[PDB]
């Protein structure tokens, strides 16, 4: 991440991001809603930054670095550029309404009133067909990368020493492969949890209410999609063990 | 230190999510408590031996029949929990959750941890309960529960005052150890 976007979100919550004076200007229950907002929205800063390890320390340093045979560094890490593109949009957005929300003299005091729209939009239209494609053909070959990252890291000593070295530092700690590839999977049911959090505390204006409530029915759609559009990839089994699944 | 790879599993109302948030600041957040668990490594020595026992969460996958075994590779310690403020997440583990982690996850140890183990003696619980003619789960029953569904061991937490917490990832890291 950016040293500008860390710093706005290093705080544990919105209520110790804001200066105290600010934070005293408001109600509880603004209190309560925008600290769930900003749970959101710095939990999926930290979301494309895992999708930036795996793209530029990982997938970059591998094809700079070693000597695979074609298709596995593709098979390690499958989609991610299309992720990448489909979440660092969606944070922009998120860190847009911020932005603006912004008071004149501050780069830190802000309420977020109107998420409901940029959620709908965000799970709606072409934008969620792509995440509903992706996460589909993601979760589909999730098997089989977590398997050639085991074969590789057990026989290859040039790539048993490449990640050895990249994941040394503290910072990468949370952050090997198979992590980052887990991390991936779970981040789309992270969402309903959060919406539904950010909507009990946004009963004050019935607009947003009903936004949100829409909102919560388009992400379980899309996620109903993708659980029904899974089904593992296994290198080496057979069409025979296919059709009689 | 080797690492080692724990799941934690049970019905939404079993307060795993924020098991593991407590365990992973060793403390109960003041300010603010967070609606999701990312992942997180803990450095923990249990009998001498140092290990890096990587943490997750099946929270909001309960509803994914597909997308919740993608959590289970690898696994080398399940801690599968109920709430004893609720018999109703105790009567789910032996049905549901305890035959998907034995085909998931064979011959993984199963912790079965009882949390939320400060309610068992409170007032507005016990009382709401009786509304559904129903009362705390008492320790027998969860012993009981464990015995029967072949765990490693039963174990009882409270995330609230984290009496015990420690216990239960201690206890957790010696099972991933064991052959
Ligand atoms: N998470 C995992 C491995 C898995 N998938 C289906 C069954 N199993 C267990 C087995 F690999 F067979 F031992």
């Amino acid at each position: 991440s950016m040293e500008m976007d860390e710093k706005d979100f290093a705080a544990d919550s919105w209520s110790l991001a804001v200066d105290s004076s600010f934070l005293q200007q408001h109600k509880k229950e603004v209190m309560k809603q925008q600290d769930v907002i900003y749970e959101l929205i710095q939990t999926e800063l930290h979301h494309v930054r895992t999708l930036k390890i795996m793209t530029r320390l990982f997938r970059t340093g591998m094809l700079e670095e070693l000597h695979l045979e074609p298709g596995v560094v593709q098979g390690l890490f499958p989609c991610v550029d299309e992720l990448s593109d489909i979440h660092t949009r969606f944070l922009s957005q998120l860190l847009e309404r911020r932005r603006q929300a912004l008071c004149p003299g501050s780069t830190r005091n802000f309420v977020i009133h109107r998420l409901g729209d940029l959620l709908i939009s965000q799970f709606s239209g072409p934008s969620a067909e792509q995440m509903c494609k992706t996460y589909s053909e993601f979760c589909s070959r999730h098997s089989k990368a977590l398997k050639l990252y085991k074969e590789l890291y057990a026989r290859d000593k040039r790539f048993q020493q490449f990640i050895r070295k990249v994941t040394r530092p503290a910072v990468l700690k949370r952050h090997g492969v198979q992590e980052c590839i887990l991390l991936v999977t779970q981040r789309i049911t992270k969402y309903p949890l959060l919406i539904s959090r950010i909507l009990q505390h946004s009963h004050g204006i019935e607009e947003e209410r009903q936004d949100l409530t829409t909102a919560l029915g388009l992400v379980k759609e899309l996620l109903s999609n993708v659980d029904e559009g899974i089904y593992q990839l296994e290198k080496g089994a057979r069409l025979q063990e296919i059709y009689n699944r | 230190a080797i690492r080692k790879k724990l799941v934690i599993v049970g019905d939404g109302a079993c307060g795993k999510t924020c098991l593991l948030i407590v365990f992973s600041k060793d403390q109960f957040p003041e300010v603010y408590v967070p609606t999701v668990f990312e992942n997180y490594v803990a450095d923990i020595e249990v009998d001498g031996k140092q290990v890096e026992l990587a943490l997750w969460d099946t929270a909001g996958q309960e509803d994914y029949d597909r997308l919740r075994p993608l959590s289970y590779p690898d696994t080398d310690v399940i801690l599968m929990c109920f709430s004893i403020d609720s018999p109703d997440s105790l009567e789910n583990i032996p049905e549901k959750w305890t035959p998907e982690v034995k085909h998931f996850c064979p011959n993984v140890p199963i912790i079965l941890v009882g949390n939320k183990k400060d309610l068992r003696n409170d007032e507005h619980t016990r009382r709401e309960l009786a509304k559904m003619k129903q009362e705390p789960v008492k320790p027998e029953e969860g012993r009981d529960m464990a015995n029967r569904i072949g765990a490693f061991g039963y174990m009882e937490c409270s995330a609230k005052t984290k009496d015990g917490v420690r216990e239960v990832f201690e206890m957790a890291t010696r099972a991933a150890l064991q052959a």
